[PDB]
RNA sequence: UUUAAGAACGUGUUUAUUU
RNA sequence: AAACUCCAGUUGACACAAAAUAGACUACGAAAGUGGCUUUAACAUAUCUGAACACACAAUAGCUAAGACCCAAACUGGGAUUAGAUACCCCACUAUGCUUAGCCCUAAACCUCAACAGUUAAAUCAACAAAACUGCUCGCCAGAACACUACGAGCCACAGCUUAAAACUCAAAGGACCUGGCGGUGCUUCAUAUCCCUCUAGAGGAGCCUGUUCUGUAAUCGAUAAACCCCGAUCAACCUCACCACCUCUUGCUCAGCCUAUAUACCGCCAUCUUCAGCAAACCCUGAUGAAGGCUACAAAGUAAGCGCAAGUACCCACGUAAAGACGUUAGGUCAAGGUGUAGCCCAUGAGGUGGCAAGAAAUGGGCUACAUUUUCUACCCCAGAAAACUACGAUAGCCCUUAUGAAACUUAAGGGUCGAAGGUGGAUUUAGC
């Protein structure tokens, strides 16, 4: 337990220690934000522990100590709330207010938004909640929206909705560059297993590819490997129109092709339309393949295989 | 009290008994008001009222309960199943359903007179009704139709021979 | 079951310290190292002699300050120096602490042939992380 | 188990 | 559940309390653990419906008699008044009767609260002079 | 797998994206709009958008590979296609005027038809009933019978009866026989059909 | 209503300032 | 399978046998018992209880005598199953089940709840069952077993029924419940490399390497169903080393020592269920204050610290793999890592030196290499040329030689030469993998 007087004494130690920490580092105590405290505590008390919640921290007591409910009865002993003896005066005072607004409507007559999660509702109510209790409250809110809710009602419902940052699965085009001669090209990078490739694709060419200074058909004797190099250009009907100059390092025979295929495709996205770039994405030409070799375990012959098991 | 360790079971039972307390009425603060005879499940307890100085002649468990209540003198005989938990649940049951002298007068609106051999024929008024005293007497009954106990009748007739009754024991 | 450096749960009446409450799989995630030197770094030498010195120091100080250590030691090496940092209790008299600081600092300097310094931090009672 | 036989 | 809103409003208007929701075990007998050791339990409980939703006596009727709290109850023809201190035999189903009970208890309580403020003011005024 | 359940399999079809919007149905149009949001797996090296890609021949090659040696398995596949091609040209030049109109020289058309002539219609399942096993006829799914045809062709060639005979010449000989509804692989299919007819009364032993 | 399907030695497992 | 095949099916003729539906009715009779149709006769007592001194009845089975015979059927025979099958399954047939005349007189003859009268309030009430009691009367029972037995007596009963003890023996037997476990226990939903089916490569066959078991030797110990078997050992030519033989020392490298007994005295570090999700302090309540138990969300007594899971962190993320994984279970492993309780040795169960054993008739686990043509050799590191069945494919084996390490090598390793064996894809069975 931490009282209100105790918290008030912690607020005074942070303010004083916040002025000392600026005197150490030579900063202005006035314009000393919390971002500068975290940077100065990491220089003076360097900890490389992987868990960031186990490193030295000097924050504001309102962010360290958990929020605690105020006292619910006075000296005489009478509680301050009429729903006290329920044990959930905050949860039921909310359900009573919502159900009272649904009676008024009957009388006188989303992409970014997401319903508040359970763990985020307890903080608002400072109450411990079950799962089935969370669902009941969500059912009234949805029922409130269907009805012709007034302006004041919308503001209430928006206290229990949280915005969502919708990511965009749209490839990032590379900036087209120009060489000394004036030819346009675009550079990208690919990675397959341990192979890493840098590809330079010229805007105009006669379908020539050179890997590490060697023509592609000599560097890749196997037909399968050359098929991979052809896949990006064939899909967009651009065979015999560009000149590629790449450099692949590491990996093996087939891993270097997939690494080159990916770089050529990424750099080929600058000389094509957006609709084609989306098609290349839906075909698996712009995605880095995460399948890498798995480690062997002790007590096993391989990553997943086991030693021969004898029952008797 | 129930628990895995014996020291933890003593606390639960002790601290939980004060919240289930009875109040037992006593005649002159040394014994009960009348003879009690009940049966809790299979366990029979037949307590009797006795005068001062008789002492406690009852089951060792009842001796320990009575001292807690404050009953100095009373006789009790346990029969049937001697189970410490039914013996206790029945003892507290009969000691709470006993009718005092004041309730009896109020019930019948008559004087409760005490007759003692030591005080001769003197009638001692122990309780009188608070309300209107009835003017008519109780109809005298030629023969009462009250169920008797062969154990008590066999003793009054000098027929209950036992080499274990009326033994010299320590003070209780 | 695994047992190394684990304090088995109990009814809830057993106090434990922070270091004593975390197992070996937390040594670089929620704990640090009680000894800090260069022996165990790549290309470095004399990791075996620095270990025998540590084992002896933790026992010398446990029997030199009997019943006074509140938590494990923290050995630190900066070149030739050897810094012993200890958390001790406040039962013993300061007169006797100053005696043992000078007796140990001196005895260990002549044994290991290095300047040795001892840093005490008194606490009223053994700090408790939680109760198991 | 049942005793061994000779 | 039909009259849960009406009752919660009455308690708020008359500065009193209400418990119309699911009654968790130990709200009275084990209160100090749920709320706190210095909690103050009710001195009077008023049952507008002595039954639960499965047509059985409310657990509070028995838990109140354990904690020595007097109970007032509106018992219908299918209820048990044995443990209710001041029972009131009357209909507990129709809405036209529930509004009456609430209106009567809301008034009797509001009067007494104001009746004491007049008695105290007189004593305080008379006491000084 | 290192992919999450959110990742979706890619569509290498090249003529699907080219479809005009006017042809897109209400349901199909919705599908295309959805894929923009979803994540996509990386296309594997096996399949490309080429015009000569044959999924049936890529699967048969994978069933012949041994120890991850795809360069050698694919080498044997093309040699067989070339050997089947040369044998038909030799039979086409030495044929009569009207016999050359019924001689197929495309090895792919021969490979697909040979495997289709080996697919069994029904199979057998050992059902344990009364401490005994029974060969109960069962309708095989479309995939099962396609896999059995491949496995039987590869198993017959791998037989030891053939001595110092290379796989491309063995497989090519079987494909022609099957293409003509001859050879042992077909007999293996007929034997399965003859054992299911004798055990036809045991069909009731099946519950599914 | 739907095959068969045996056997497993004897004891021991809970209190009180220089000068 | 046997049996039948003067069998089967349709139709017609055709009972001394047995009595669908109605019956979801609940009646008759003292009980036993009685369910097709009709007719005759007929179902005691104007208070109750009342015969184990009598009388009359009493399912089925069974005895005696004479008849009938569709079907069923003990017994028996045959077929099958099984380690055996005097049984369960199939076929056939007999006593018997039916009628008539007599006997026999038993039953879980149990609705295990006596007859007549009456009550529903009080203490309703051990538990379970089919709620708890009063009055009156008769009958019956007094620890278990010996014993529905022996003797005696009675009976149309003769291997019988009825009535019915004792000696020796035991300290329990018995009735009803809580919890858990188990079930060749039911219903439903599932398993995802997992149970079945289904996919891929293997093991079990040969040779070699290596461990173990047996045997052998003067010559370690330990692990040794799952959860041992290239395990303690990321390691034994001397050393290591604790074993054997021989010899030697005695306050002994140690303010001694012991790889001596006890892992069924333990710490320490672990295996296992765990490829689980539960453990549980402290309070409350239910069961009449019993062992115990504690949920229904349109909510019916549960609230719960803490541990674990989860969450976090590590590796290339949000995935996956690691790590983690409680309380307990197997007195599971280890006194030979070290430490240590109890016990034991102290001219020896301690210490040191020299030398030496660690093998194979035999069986088996694991692995390696192969039996070849998707192969073998060379170049190359993927557009080649040759080889291809008694000079092929195929030993890391044997033999010989050389070298490396070391004080020490028929012994360890490496290489060369020589040698060219089994083996022709492997029985029942069996392992791993998304
Ligand atoms: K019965
Ligand atoms: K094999
Ligand atoms: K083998
Ligand atoms: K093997
Ligand atoms: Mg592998
Ligand atoms: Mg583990
Ligand atoms: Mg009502
Ligand atoms: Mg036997
Ligand atoms: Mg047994
Ligand atoms: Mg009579
Ligand atoms: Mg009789
Ligand atoms: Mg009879
Ligand atoms: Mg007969
Ligand atoms: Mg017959
Ligand atoms: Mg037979
Ligand atoms: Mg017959
Ligand atoms: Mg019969
Ligand atoms: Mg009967
Ligand atoms: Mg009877
Ligand atoms: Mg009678
Ligand atoms: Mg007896
Ligand atoms: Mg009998
Ligand atoms: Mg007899
Ligand atoms: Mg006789
Ligand atoms: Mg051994
Ligand atoms: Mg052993
Ligand atoms: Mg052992
Ligand atoms: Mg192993
Ligand atoms: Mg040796
Ligand atoms: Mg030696
Ligand atoms: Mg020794
Ligand atoms: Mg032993
Ligand atoms: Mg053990
Ligand atoms: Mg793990
Ligand atoms: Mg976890
Ligand atoms: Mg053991
Ligand atoms: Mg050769
Ligand atoms: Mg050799
Ligand atoms: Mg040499």
């Amino acid at each position: 337990t931490y009282t209100e007087d105790f918290i008030k004494k912690q607020i005074e130690e942070f303010n004083i220690g916040k002025r000392h920490l600026a005197n150490m580092m030579g900063e202005d105590p006035e314009t000393f934000t919390q971002e500068d405290i975290d940077r100065a505590i990491a220089y003076l008390f360097p900890s490389g522990l992987f868990e960031k919640r186990a490193r030295p921290v000097m924050k504001h007591p309102e962010q360290i100590f958990p929020r605690q409910r105020a006292i619910q009865w006075g000296e005489d002993g009478r509680p301050f709330h009429y729903l006290f003896y329920t044990g959930k005066q905050s949860y039921y005072s909310l359900m009573h207010d919502v159900y009272g607004m649904l009676l008024n409507l009957e009388k006188h007559q989303v992409i970014g938004s997401r319903w508040l999660i359970k763990e985020e509702l307890e903080e608002m109510l400072v109450e411990k909640l079950s799962d089935l209790d969370y669902m009941q409250f969500i059912r009234l809110l949805e029922k409130l929206l269907t009805s012709q809710c007034g302006a004041a009602e919308e503001e209430f419902v928006q206290r229990f909705r949280r915005s969502v940052t919708l990511e965009s699965k749209k490839q990032l085009i590379e900036p087209v560059q120009y060489d000394e001669q004036g030819m346009a090209f675009s550079k990208s990078e690919g990675k397959r297993k341990t192979a890493k490739a840098e590809a330079i694709v010229y805007k105009h060419g006669s379908g020539r590819i050179k890997v590490n200074g060697i023509d592609y058909q000599l560097y890749f004797p196997i037909t399968q490997d050359r098929e991979q190099l052809m896949f990006p250009f064939h899909f967009v009907d651009r065979l015999g129109k560009h000149d590629v100059t790449c450099t692949v390092s590491g990996g093996g025979r087939s891993a270097q092709a997939g690494a080159i295929r990916l770089a050529m495709a990424k750099a080929l996205c600058s000389f094509v339309t957006e609709d084609e770039v989306e098609w290349m994405r839906q075909a698996g030409l712009l995605t880095t393949d995460p399948r890498v070799r798995e480690r062997k375990k002790p007590g096993q012959e391989g990553a997943r295989r086991k030693f021969t098991w004898k029952k008797r | 009290g129930k628990a895995t360790d014996r020291m933890d079971a003593f606390r639960k039972a002790k601290n939980r008994a004060v919240h289930h307390l009875h109040y037992i009425e006593r005649y002159e603060d040394h014994t009960i008001f009348h003879d009690i005879s009940l049966r809790f499940k299979r366990t029979h307890i037949k307590m009797k009222k006795q005068p001062k100085g008789y002492g406690l002649r009852c089951h060792r468990a009842i001796i320990t309960i009575c001292r807690l209540i404050g009953i100095k003198d009373m006789y009790a005989k346990v029969s049937g199943s001697i189970n410490m938990l039914s013996l206790t649940q029945g003892l507290f049951r009969g000691l709470s359903r006993q009718e005092t002298h004041q309730q009896l007068a109020d019930k019948k609106g008559l004087h409760v007179v005490e007759i003692r051999e030591e005080c001769g024929p003197l009638p001692i008024v122990v309780a009188s009704p608070r309300g209107p005293l009835r003017k008519d007497p109780e109809p005298e009954d030629e023969v009462p139709d009250v169920k008797l106990d062969w154990e008590d009748v066999k003793t009054a007739q000098g027929m209950k021979r036992s080499v274990w009754s009326n033994l010299k024991r320590a003070a209780t | 079951k695994n047992r190394a450096a684990r304090v088995r749960v109990s009814k809830g009446d057993k106090p434990v310290t922070y270091e004593e409450a975390h197992a070996p799989h937390y040594i670089a995630h929620r704990k640090g190292w009680l000894s800090l030197h260069t022996g165990n770094l790549d290309g470095e030498d004399h990791a075996a002699e620095r270990t025998v010195e540590d084992v002896f120091l933790r026992k010398f100080m446990w029997g030199t300050f009997p019943g006074c250590l509140a938590d494990q030691l923290v050995l630190k090496r900066r070149g030739n120096q050897l810094e012993i940092c200890a958390v001790v209790l406040r039962q013993l008299s300061p007169h006797k602490y100053y005696f043992l600081v000078g007796y140990s600092e001196t005895l260990l300097s002549y044994f290991y042939k290095c300047p040795v310094r001892l840093h005490l931090q008194t606490v009223p009672s053994k700090v408790v992380y939680k109760y198991l | 188990s049942e005793p061994l036989r000779k | 559940r039909q009259f849960s809103y009406l009752i919660e409003n009455m308690a708020r208007d008359c500065g009193e309390y209400a418990h119309t929701r699911y009654f968790r075990g130990g709200m009275l007998t084990n209160a100090r653990l749920l709320f706190g050791p210095t909690v103050r339990l009710p001195d009077l409980i008023i049952f507008l419906h002595t039954l639960n939703n499965i047509f059985e006596p409310h657990v509070a009727v028995r838990d109140a008699a354990k904690m020595n709290i007097p109970t007032v109850g509106i018992v219908d023809t299918n209820c048990n008044p044995c443990l209710i201190t001041y029972p009131v035999p009357g209909n507990d189903d129709s809405p036209l009767a529930v509004h009456l009970y609430c209106r009567l208890f809301q008034t009797a309580i509001t009067r007494a609260k104001e009746k004491r403020q007049q008695v105290e003011a007189l004593y305080r005024l008379q006491g000084q002079k | 797998s290192r992919y999450s359940p959110e990742f979706k399999d890619p569509l290498i079809d090249k003529e699907y994206y080219r479809k005009p919007v006017e042809e897109l149905t209400e349901e199909e149009k919705y599908v295309r709009e959805l894929k923009k949001t979803q994540l996509i797996k990386a296309a594997p090296a096996g399949k490309t958008s080429s015009v000569f890609e044959d999924p049936v021949i890529s699967k048969f090659t994978n069933m012949m590979m041994i120890g991850g040696n795809k360069v050698l398995a694919r080498s044997l596949m093309i040699q067989t296609l070339e050997a089947v091609k040369r044998k038909q040209f030799e039979k086409y030049h030495a044929a009569s005027a009207e016999e050359q109109a019924t001689i197929e020289r495309n090895p792919y058309t021969i490979f697909h038809q040979a495997l289709k002539n080996c697919e069994p219609m029904i199979g057998l399942v050992p059902i344990l009933k009364g401490g005994r096993f029974y060969q109960v006829p069962v309708p095989l799914p479309d995939r099962r019978r396609r896999f059995l045809a491949m496995k039987w062709m590869i198993t017959e060639c791998r037989d030891k009866k053939h001595q110092r005979t290379l796989m491309p010449e063995k497989l090519s000989h079987k494909l022609l026989e099957a293409f003509h509804n001859q050879g042992p692989v077909i007999k293996r299919k007929h034997d399965l059909h003859k054992m299911a007819e004798a055990n036809r009364a045991l069909a009731h032993y099946r519950w599914w």
